[PDB]
């Protein structure tokens, strides 16, 4: 029964360990540092009546939607600071939010299973709330305009097009909590509360690869722009990155003094940084190639909560347990 | 040998008062998150406490050190002016803390309520010009000047400027200052500490495993041993003008003045507050 | 250009507007968070607090017949005391007779604002999130010791109630504990069937505290009750002090003063939240 | 028992060695570099935000 499974398993890690010929440090060890990295606060966003804890980046650089426990999923213009538009959410709670490639629409979670649909292209009017699932939701996205992954309190992840889950994935131990999509839309990874985060394949619905080299929940999965790596943050203080063609993990990101939680964790335009939230007040930014940190960005009050970068590349956005959000550049 | 060192002790004074005064009002403002509704109050009071501690108490150490006034009449009038405007400023702002304290413990529901950013710099506003309107007009204008013999002199005089005060003046001045904000503040004070003391029996009545005493203790004896000496004995020397000395009068006026620097060691004890100060330095 | 300027500034201040009444009418009310466990008469409150039902009710009665199953006529359509008699080993559920996602209830005591919450999780991931509610209302029955899990209930509510009051997010946050079914718990005490002894092994050197004398029933249910409350609240009491405090409640089905209860005590809550401010407390 | 055949299935695939993928990590990481404008200076007439 389960020692076919065990056997298999151990096969597995036997291969896994049989393709590591050298470390990455070991290779980056003659790449230049990039020294210490000053980063100011252009902006700071306020307005949120509550806590917030989600917000997605637009297609473009300047808009940006945030969403916040107080119900108020407000679009925000980062370059002029204007609230462009106010949508209450239906749910009281919301726990992630997503901004649509075209702009058009605007997704919004939440504790309720229920998955609301935004048409933001006078008067924002609901969509089409989603089926639901068993369980909350944890983190959406856009495929296209008509299409939406969603992260449920639950195993099951799904892809919704019409109310009707195409697909419906499975095989996690816990609940997934955070998911990221390649810049194709043939791949996309997700956490979960165990250790264990998964590749999935939208066209097939089978889990192409596992990794589950963490210890604790996983909270963040950030995707590398080239689309061949995936960062993972767990919730104990070490954060690691995965390269999805040697299938384990390339490198490890902890320091003895941290022993905060992870919340929110992106990528640059070039992936040389990794900008990761921590549960403390402070957010790190890491050294991708060679493990080592060049900044601390402390400006928030209360821990952080989402993070993201533009397509372009700008600045980085940190939204905190507290009401401010920060523009950092 | 006497009056140099009364100059060092008077110049380390202000200078204690001035960075006090300058610390709360920065760590107040620069930090948003520690900025709140109660917070304004305590701003009012910090800017008080500094406008006081760089105008008054250096000229006032001037006065009494060189013993001749150098500036023109209508100067020392104005020096009069903002030095009773600052002591009402402080002292009520003083009464506003306590009965916003009081608001909140005696009335928790009603007080987030009632109380807005919009109430606060209302109320603090209104403190102002209420301040304003007994210090300034009373004594811009000449309605405080002596009608006594003595001092006609001394104020028609440039060099020399002493407060001699009409019999009137002195009693509804110290009125609107320290006795009614002290009464308020001290029904107040015992209001909040019967609330903490049923809220202490109660613990020990559904839990069967003298805090509220030295805070409010601490609080309320600051300032009337500060403040309320020199209260009664500028009414004793209008009521008994043989009775109070100078050196009483201004004694008592400087001991009064060093609870401007002792505000803030009693308002800023919160954990939030010292870790403002611990990051800004 | 100018005109687009223009435009986005009207709508950033119409959003301004809005918001600051939605940010009003938010701080006017309140939230409760219910973590009644499952078949833990949680529901019970909830209808304290305040055909299509005939088809629920008759789909209740057939997954209690198929739990008892798990004559032969009704085993298959899908004796009867025998189930009942060994209902603690099995989890078993259950206008006037009838009552005897995640849902909201809104309710006003005083005119003041109230808003509960009802989630429902092994991880509860969620409770993390609750950390602005002004109190959280945990249920629990007190019978729930006969039945057996697999740890009995009552331990697994009590293991529950540990693992929500050490938690790093809940640091502030009180815990309102309602002991239902007490008459059930009277009932089960009086009966020779389960012994608080045989399953809790403290409760032989357990005696009843002194001044313990809420009602006028034997002593040995009331001492089974001070058992209970003790149980819970001693995990509560050795964690620390400061913003935390468990406030045990026993309460009956029928009684509908319990909505009095917790506005009481969630204003008791945000009193002694002030009174710790402050550095009163 | 679905797991022990979804775990057959994905050891079945081939694997590349992890020197490659680091050497191409580097050197995607080198070649972007340049584009980046959080890694080098942001320029004060080039950002938006100042
Ligand atoms: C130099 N003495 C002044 C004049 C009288 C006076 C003071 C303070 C508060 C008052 O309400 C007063 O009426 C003193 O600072």
């Amino acid at each position: 029964l389960r020692q076919e499974a065990e056997q298999l398993k151990n096969q597995i890690r036997d291969a896994r360990k049989a393709c590591a010929d050298a470390t990455l440090s070991q290779i980056t060890n003659n790449i230049d540092p990039v020294g210490r990295i000053q980063m100011r606060t252009r902006r700071t966003l306020r307005g949120h009546l509550a806590k917030i804890y989600a917000m997605h980046w637009g297609t473009d650089s300047r808009l940006l939607v945030s969403a916040s426990q107080d119900g108020k999923l407000i679009i925000w213009d980062s370059y002029t600071t204007n609230k462009v538009h106010a949508i209450p959410l239906r749910s009281s709670w919301v726990m992630t939010c997503a901004y649509a490639p075209s702009g058009n629409y605007v997704a919004c979670g939440g504790l309720d299973n229920i998955c609301s649909i935004y048409n933001l292209k006078g008067n924002v009017r609901v969509s089409r709330e989603l089926a639901g699932h068993t369980g909350y939701l944890s983190c959406c996205r856009f495929l296209d305009d008509n299409q939406i992954v969603t992260s449920s309190g639950d195993t099951t992840c799904a892809l919704w097009d019409t109310g009707q889950q195409t697909t419906t994935f499975t095989g996690h131990t816990g609940d997934v909590m955070s998911l990221s999509l390649a810049p194709d839309t043939r791949l996309f990874v997700s956490g979960a509360c165990d250790a264990s985060a998964k590749l999935w394949d939208v066209r097939e619905g089978m889990c192409r690869q596992t990794f589950t080299g963490h210890e604790s929940d996983i909270n963040a999965i950030c995707f590398f722009p080239n689309g061949n790596a995936f960062a993972t943050g767990s919730d104990d203080a070490t954060c690691r990155l995965f390269d999805l063609r040697a299938d384990q993990e390339l490198m490890t990101y902890s320091h003895d003094n941290i022993i905060c939680g992870i919340t929110s964790v992106s990528f640059s335009k070039s992936g040389r940084l990794l900008l990761a939230g921590y549960d403390d007040f402070n957010c790190n930014v890491w050294d991708a190639l060679k493990a080592d940190r060049a900044g601390v960005l402390a400006g928030h009050d209360n821990r952080v909560s989402c993070l993201g970068v533009t397509d372009d590349g700008m600045a980085v956005a940190t939204g905190s347990w507290d009401s401010f959000l920060k523009i950092w550049n | 040998v006497w009056v140099v060192g009364m100059g060092i002790v008077m110049s380390l004074i202000v200078l204690a008062i001035v960075f006090g005064n300058v610390l709360v009002i920065t760590a107040i403002a620069k930090f948003e998150r520690l900025q709140t509704v109660t917070n304004y109050f305590i701003t009012s009071l910090a800017c008080a406490d500094l406008v006081m501690g760089l105008a008054v108490v250096p000229f006032g150490a001037a006065h009494i050190l060189t013993k001749t006034w150098t500036f023109g009449n209508f100067w020392c009038e104005f020096w009069t002016s903002i030095d009773v405007l600052c002591v009402t400023a402080s002292i009520e702002t003083l009464c506003v803390i306590a009965v916003d304290r009081y608001f909140a413990i005696t009335s928790p529901f009603k007080y987030q309520s009632l109380l807005t950013k919009n109430k606060a710099r209302v109320i603090i506003l209104m403190v102002w010009i209420v301040s304003g309107l007994t210090s300034f007009l009373p004594i811009q204008m000449h309605w405080y000047r002596a009608t006594h013999q003595e001092a006609i002199n001394c104020y028609a005089e440039e060099t020399c400027c002493d407060f001699f005060t009409n019999q009137a003046y002195a009693i509804a001045s110290s009125i609107v200052s320290f006795y009614v904000p002290l009464v308020i503040m001290v029904f107040v004070y015992s209001r909040v500490f019967q609330e903490a003391k049923r809220q202490l029996q109660k613990i020990d009545k559904s839990e069967g495993r003298h805090k509220a005493l030295k805070t409010l203790g601490i609080i309320m004896g600051t300032f009337t041993l500060c403040w309320l000496p020199f209260f009664i004995v500028n009414i004793v020397h209008v009521i008994q003008d043989n009775l109070i000395r100078k050196e009483v009068y201004i004694l008592l006026n400087w001991i009064g003045y060093v609870n401007s620097g002792f505000n803030p060691l009693i308002y800023c004890r919160s954990p939030d507050f010292r870790i403002a100060f611990q990051e800004l330095l | 250009q100018r005109n687009e300027e223009k435009a986005q500034r009207e709508a950033n201040k119409k959003i301004e507007k809005q918001l600051q009444k939605d940010k009003q009418v938010y701080r006017a009310t309140h939230r409760l968070l219910l973590l009644g466990a499952g078949e833990s008469g949680k529901s019970t409150i909830v209808k304290q607090m305040r055909a299509t039902k005939v088809q629920d009710i008759k789909n209740n009665l057939k997954e209690a017949i198929e739990t008892i199953v798990a004559v032969d006529y009704i085993l298959s359509v899908m004796g009867v005391r025998a189930c009942y008699e060994r209902s603690n080993e099995y989890q078993l559920i259950d206008d006037q007779d009838l009552l005897r996602g995640i849902f909201e209830t809104k309710f006003q005591v005083d005119k003041v604002n109230f808003h509960m919450f009802d989630v429902g999780d092994e991880r509860r991931k969620w409770i993390q999130c609750f950390n602005d509610v002004t109190a959280i209302i945990f249920v629990v029955a007190s019978s729930s010791y006969n039945m057996v899990i697999r740890t009995n209930r009552l331990q697994e509510a009590l293991n529950l109630f540990k693992s929500i009051w050490n938690n790093r997010w809940l640091r502030t946050i009180s815990v309102i504990l309602f002991l239902n079914k007490q008459d059930l718990l009277a009932e089960k005490v009086l009966a020779g069937k389960s012994k608080i002894e045989d399953y809790f092994p403290e409760f032989a050197r357990y005696t009843t505290p002194e001044d313990a004398t809420p009602e006028p029933e034997d002593p040995r249910v009331t001492r089974a009750k001070y058992f209970i409350r003790d149980e819970f609240l001693r995990i509560s009491t050795a964690s620390g002090d400061g913003r935390h405090y468990c406030y045990p409640h026993f309460t009956c089905a029928v009684d509908t003063e319990n909505i009095r209860r917790v506005f009481n005590d969630c204003r008791d809550i945000i009193q002694r939240m002030h009174l710790r401010q402050y550095e009163l407390l | 028992r679905k797991l022990v055949e979804q775990l057959k299935m994905e050891a079945n695939i081939d694997r590349i060695k992890v020197s490659k993928a680091a050497a191409d990590l580097m050197a995607y990481c080198e070649a972007h570099a340049k584009e980046d404008p959080l890694l080098t200076p942001v320029p004060a007439s080039e950002n938006p935000f100042r």
